[PDB]
DNA sequence: GTACCTACGGCTTATGAT
DNA sequence: GTACCTACGGCTTATGAT
DNA sequence: ATCATAAGCCGTAG
DNA sequence: ATCATAAGCCGTAG
């Protein structure tokens, strides 16, 4: 839990540190080797995670390392790591595991999502090189107007520091709780899942 | 820089995932019935240059090449797919002929990927016949540096012969195998008459077929399955009672996709729990002469009641959920038999037409070059002086272009169509003119071409090309010739790779 | 059929194992200093066609190819060897330039073999220069269907530059790195004088060199190591005391092959156990400007006594067991410096001689063909009639063979040596005769060769080949020219890839 | 121990069954799929095994599955599997692991070695095919007088039955205990190991 | 050299509850 | 998607014993 | 006051 | 006397 994977920072005062979540060994290596060593933290994961709605059982627990490291769970009491960020690759499995983590946070601790602590990262998508001309492209539209990285565990750590985790150049993204709706109900019912993909 | 974002974002992300699983991972196609993984593996084995009549190769080369160039999704999945294609008892017509420990019905996993050897089978080259003649479109790879065929130029209706079983996000599919000669007969019947009903097809195609034979009980199941698209069907093992001159039960063959060891252990457990009556022991005698399970009937028992109790509670009778779903033009659609056959025939027509156009154009260009080569071989001497005087090869080419030629009487086809399209009417009006392409073709001769044994060869090749291009223009002419050709090819395929039924459908 | 066997059998079996570990697994060679694994990997990367100035490639292709064709011993070992070659801080001069997560000094393992990319570095092609010109022998692979070079045609004394560390059944080896320019200077000094002593070499080569710099204490160690073949040497970290305008310890660089995290944790443990005195905390500030560890001196302490206590009990000072063992002609022999240098120079002489013989023979055959081609270009007309009349190409060849030729005066070299050896004295006695090879060479002309711009080209090529073969015969003539050439090549290699010392040897 | 790997036969009367020992998953699969199912048995192993002399500690025990399956260990009491055979590949590691197993048997249970129960197998070495002409070659001398299999987990199981475990065609080999000598002492002392390989 | 944990849908068996 | 167990020799540290 | 014994680590391999 | 609920398995993928 506390040993093994989590490599915390030197700072201990909350409301100033950061935390990340990535795929374990392909990414965590470069993440550790390229991060800052003052107010940064990394928690690698393993593969995928079970849904919370499709199989809800308060005894069903395998990893639980998040619930052990972030707080004691009753979230208002302990409030460590006042800012957490989700990094994941740009492929489709990235979006899948992103959806799983977001539904976990929304259906286990609504307050930590409401007060605006969860953040989403934006890794680049293409690197264009015409001799001296270098260019970072982050989305499809930019590439359209103008090498393809299919995993964070593929670029040099210094490039990772330059493009993703620089407090001067990173472009994060914040989440809100606008309304109380039932999209997460059509998430897993086998009927909405069968009717919702009607994108003609 | 942290712009505010709504939570609705979630939906978008998740939605994207769906659109990438239904289209490109699980659901096969109606035109050739191949998941993209199988497609890329076969294409890689063909490009590597590994046919059937050659020596084997280690799995490491093929797996590494596929992971490197075309399919960037790890290794275990690809090797498992190869091992699945190589098993005899899991496909009606295997595609990858292998050598090593590919597991067996006992549920034992295959050997490591550094021992086995693989190559293509004779039926594999029938899936990929005439691939280089520009019959299908090419799509870029993950980084956009190579090419991959979209759909294979098939000759076998693979979707009905092998079937598949995949699970998407919102959909799911399942199709049984069949027999080859019966499907070919059905296709020929549909080519004979376009407006056939389901009765005739169900008369030509009796029902499914399995790699390991069994017995099927109901007809209502397969009828409702072929007519609508959904249904259930029962599979029953083959066994019989026997007494020497006490009673004993012998089992020869089990249903589709059933572990034998798990079955034995579950029956031992049932006997131990006393839930079933009349079983004393249980022995196995499986050898190289067929599978054979022996069960000793407890004394003073009819045994047949025990047999029915087993059929009721044992895996010896299992259900199967036929449900046909596949992609038609990039969208899942529940499709019955007639639609599959129509789609196959349309694909075949398209492929034949495109191949014919390609070969026509190629023979056209070849004949166009050889005409000028023959004309140059006619007048030999003045070309020699014109080259000897001209210092520059470029100037010699231009001088060859500028003047007309004599066209000796031993030289002097159809009314037209012996010349390409992009050739302007100012070439070849005996009067005759040349072209830079023809010019360098002439400049690239040898001295072997100047004997009394190549002139006749050139004349022969020219006549043969004329006949060939005439025949190709005719086969493009009217649809009747095309349909006759498709008929002949299907009949040849039937005669080559035919076989006999294995299962047996008994009416209830 | 069970024949009685003695128990002594055991020995035989075990003995075989020994003979296969000492020769072909661990101990490197004296001529190029490469374990067989490195050899086969480099040869595969070269045959695949992956040079340094091209795009990268995935590790899967290379690993799969090596496992498939040459090295049948699994996958993990090969990939670990590649990752080891690709690290900067574990070799003085890396060989495989890569891109990805290759670990770091922290002890973190490298990424999976489906993410990284690799290619050769500029220094790699200097190991394999002139491989195709028949310089070394070829040995069959595991099944006897391919070929592998035995020893590489090296240009760099790799055994002294990189060293190795292997453990056999009965032996064990260990060699430190060095610097390149110093070894080249030593080799040049040995070429100047054959009977040099160890004093001069030890004057030209001061001592070892490490990838991460450090400080070395003793001279007796390296002296006894180079003179005999065994010895110990101490490695001491670099640090210093500092006080602002309290005391503080700053550490810049650590010894060879020491985990940083383990060191930090062990020092924390020592402080916690009170076994060492005067340490309050411990912080790290390693960034992209060099490694930097900070230790806060406890107030009212000289600190230098703390520094000496650390040097006594901490990994900051570590020993190293220099022990030179390698293969000489297939047998392990403890060898000193002079022997290694002599072996390298002998190998270089042999390679140069064989390459020169090969190029001589090739230029010889080329000139032999071009002579007859020029003679045929002289007389153009009678050959045209002789071919036009002769119907059969074989008969035309024979007719060309049978008669002599005129040898026009515009056609009419050295006294001899412009003709191959296996040519009999009855060809080319102006009188002249031909040969079937020359005959078909003439029959394989084109019409481009009959302009006023190729005659001068043929004359030029002929003169150039004459000069080249004369020069090659001279360089084969006397040893002095050979030694001059080796000197020039070594000086060029020195000037290309030179650099500066990193460590620093301080006398006790 | 008794479950998991060992797949015993139907016969239970001792002095009539057999037992084999091979590398685990590459070989055991074909071994099971090609053996006989009446009086045959298979016990796959994992990798290598620790020496008995170089590190002798009656508490040092990791697998011990052999000592659990063959008898209860005090070998005269229980005597099951009156015949055991050692199969291993023809490469060098085969001979290595063979030496390790033989020194184990000799230094743990001398009686079971003395009474002649241990056997060594002889797999073929080459297969020559000149059209119809097939030929099995077992040793180097035969190949000299006249495909190369580098592992039992490479040939078809039916070939394995034809060539290795046929009670009519197999060519086994028996071991004896001729004298009490100290070769197993020069086995591991770092001095004999340094002097004995003097094969010029 | 080798074992465990997850996602996606449609079928069965197994079990205690109105 | 990821962790453990073995062999080979030559060096250290760590620990209780004449 | 000195010594026999037991542990980690380095690199190609199951 | 009948029914809502919870578990295994099949195949490409983290
Ligand atoms: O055997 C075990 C047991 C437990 C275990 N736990 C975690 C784990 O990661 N692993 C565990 N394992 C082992 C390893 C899984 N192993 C599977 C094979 C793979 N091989 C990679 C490979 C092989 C080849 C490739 C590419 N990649 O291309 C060329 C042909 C061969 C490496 C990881």
């Amino acid at each position: 839990g506390l040993p093994g994977k989590l490599a915390d920072c030197q700072e201990r005062d909350p409301a100033l540190s950061e935390l990340y979540l990535v795929e374990g060994d392909s990414a965590g290596g470069s993440a550790k080797q390229g991060r800052n060593r003052k107010n940064q933290a990394i928690l690698p994961l393993k593969g995928k995670i079970l849904n919370v709605e499709k199989a809800r059982f308060d005894k069903m627990l395998s990893s639980q390392e998040v619930a052990t490291l972030i707080t004691a769970l009753y979230n208002p009491d302990k409030l460590r790591y006042h800012s957490i960020i989700i990094m994941t690759d740009a492929d489709v499995d990235g979006s899948h595991i992103r959806t799983l983590l977001l539904t976990f946070f929304y259906r286990q601790m609504p307050e930590i999502v409401e007060r605006g602590h969860v953040y989403i990262a934006q890794p680049p998508l293409y690197k264009v090189k015409k001799g001296k001309q270098e260019q970072y492209i982050k989305d499809d539209e930019a590439m359209d107007q103008y090498q393809r990285y299919k995993g964070l565990g593929e670029m040099n750590p210094e490039q990772l520091w330059e493009t993703t985790m620089d407090p001067e150049s990173r472009r994060m993204l914040r989440v809100t709780v606008k309304d109380a709706i039932a999209a997460d109900q059509l998430f897993t019912t086998l009927m909405g899942d069968a009717v919702e993909p009607r994108r003609a | 820089i942290t712009p505010v974002n709504i939570e609705e974002e979630l939906k978008s992300s998740y939605l994207d995932y769906a659109m990438s699983v239904i289209v490109g991972r699980a659901l096969p196609d109606v035109r050739d019935g191949l998941k993209p993984v199988h497609r890329r593996v076969l294409y890689a084995m063909n490009v590597l240059g590994n046919d059937w009549n050659k020596a084997y190769k280690k799995s490491a080369r093929v797996v590494g090449d596929v992971i490197g160039k075309y399919h960037p999704h790890g290794d275990s999945a690809v090797y498992d797919t190869i091992v699945r294609m190589a098993q005899p008892f899991s496909l009606r017509y295997m595609l990858v002929d292998g050598q090593g420990n590919f597991g067996s019905i006992d549920g034992d996993s295959a050997a490591a990927m550094r021992y086995t050897e693989i190559r293509l089978a004779k039926i594999a080259h029938e899936l990929m016949a005439d691939l280089e003649k520009e019959t299908v479109d090419f799509v870029d790879n993950y980084d956009g540096t190579e090419k991959i065929p979209d759909v294979m130029p098939t000759k076998i209706p693979n979707l009905l012969v092998n079937g598949s079983s995949g699970i998407a996000v919102g959909m799911a599919t399942n199709i049984p195998p069949h027999n080859l000669t019966e499907v070919i007969n059905g296709c020929l019947a549909y080519i004979d008459d376009e407006d056939i009903s389901i009765e005739g097809l169900m008369e030509h195609i009796p029902g499914p077929d399995f790699p390991t034979a069994a017995i099927i009980n109901g007809r209502r199941g397969i009828e409702e399955a072929y007519r609508t698209g959904r249904g259930k069907v029962y599979i029953r093992a083959r066994a019989e009672v026997e007494v020497d001159a006490r009673e004993t039960i012998i089992v020869h063959e089990i249903p589709y996709q059933v572990n034998k060891a798990r079955l034995i252990e579950k029956i031992a457990e049932l006997v131990k729990e006393k839930r079933v009556e009349g079983i004393s022991a249980l022995r196995d005698e499986s050898d190289k002469d067929g599978m054979r399970i022996v069960i000793e009937v407890k004394r003073d028992a009819v045994g047949e009641v025990v047999l029915n109790n087993l059929y009721s509670q044992t895996q010896l009778q299992v259900s199967f959920g036929i449900n046909m779903v596949a992609l038609h033009h990039g969208q899942p659609k529940i499709m019955n038999l007639k639609d599959i056959i129509a789609a196959f025939v349309r694909h075949r027509r398209e492929v034949v037409t495109r191949r014919t156009i390609f070969e026509l154009r190629k023979a056209r260009d070849r004949a166009h070059i050889l005409e000028a080569l023959a004309v140059a071989l006619a007048n030999i001497d003045p070309i020699i002086e014109l080259i000897r005087h001209a210092p520059t090869p470029a100037e010699a080419k231009t001088a060859l272009v500028a003047n007309p030629w004599q066209l000796g009487n031993v030289a002097a086809a159809g009314d037209d169509a012996a010349r390409p399209e992009w050739l302007e009417p100012e070439f070849g009006v005996g009067l005759y003119y040349l072209t830079e392409q023809q010019a360098q073709a002439i400049l690239d001769l040898r001295l072997q071409k100047l004997t009394g044994l190549e002139h006749e060869k050139l004349l022969d090749e020219y006549k043969e090309l004329l006949d060939q291009i005439a025949e190709l223009l005719r086969i493009l002419g009217s649809a009747d010739r095309l349909m006759e050709v498709i008929r002949e090819e299907l009949e040849l395929v039937r005669e080559q790779f035919g076989d006999k039924r294995r299962t047996e459908i008994t009416a209830n």
